[PDB]
């Protein structure tokens, strides 16, 4: 039971995994693997990782109290990705193109 | 997805797809 505006949420994160979006869609399926992928410094500089697979976990478990909560974890993971990449990396790219859907449309859902 | 090989020798994400 997620409130109508809870629901607004979801309906935009179902946007993010859907098909239009994969190709830069998908560094942010699943946590990054840092040790299957051997980069020894990803959790000494990201404190917080954040991803769609763990929003969705969230969102269907309800741990969400309001929009405000769901956004923040959105925004840690854009975050967390231009924090740990270099500026002209592939993946920051696909972040900056996922963000602006997400941004596009959290601004324009109803208000409250 | 990453290149796994490349990544690990380079030490930053390396796309494969
Ligand atoms: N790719």
């Amino acid at each position: 039971k997620l409130s109508e505006h809870l629901r607004y949420c979801d309906s935009i994160l179902r946007e993010m995994l859907s098909k239009k979006h994969a190709a830069y869609a998908w560094p942010f399926y699943k946590p990054v693997d840092a040790e299957a992928l051997e980069l020894h410094d990803y959790h000494d500089i990201i404190k917080h990782p954040m991803d769609l697979s763990t929003v969705k976990r969230k969102m269907d478990g309800r741990e969400y109290p309001d929009a405000q909560g769901f956004a923040a974890d959105v925004r840690l993971m854009f975050s967390n990705c231009y924090k740990y990449n270099p500026p002209d990396h592939e993946v920051v790219a696909m972040a900056r193109k996922l963000q602006d859907v997400f941004e596009m449309r959290f601004a324009k859902m109803p208000d409250e | 997805w990453y290149d796994v090989f490349l990544t690990r020798k380079y030490g930053k994400k390396k796309v494969a797809c």
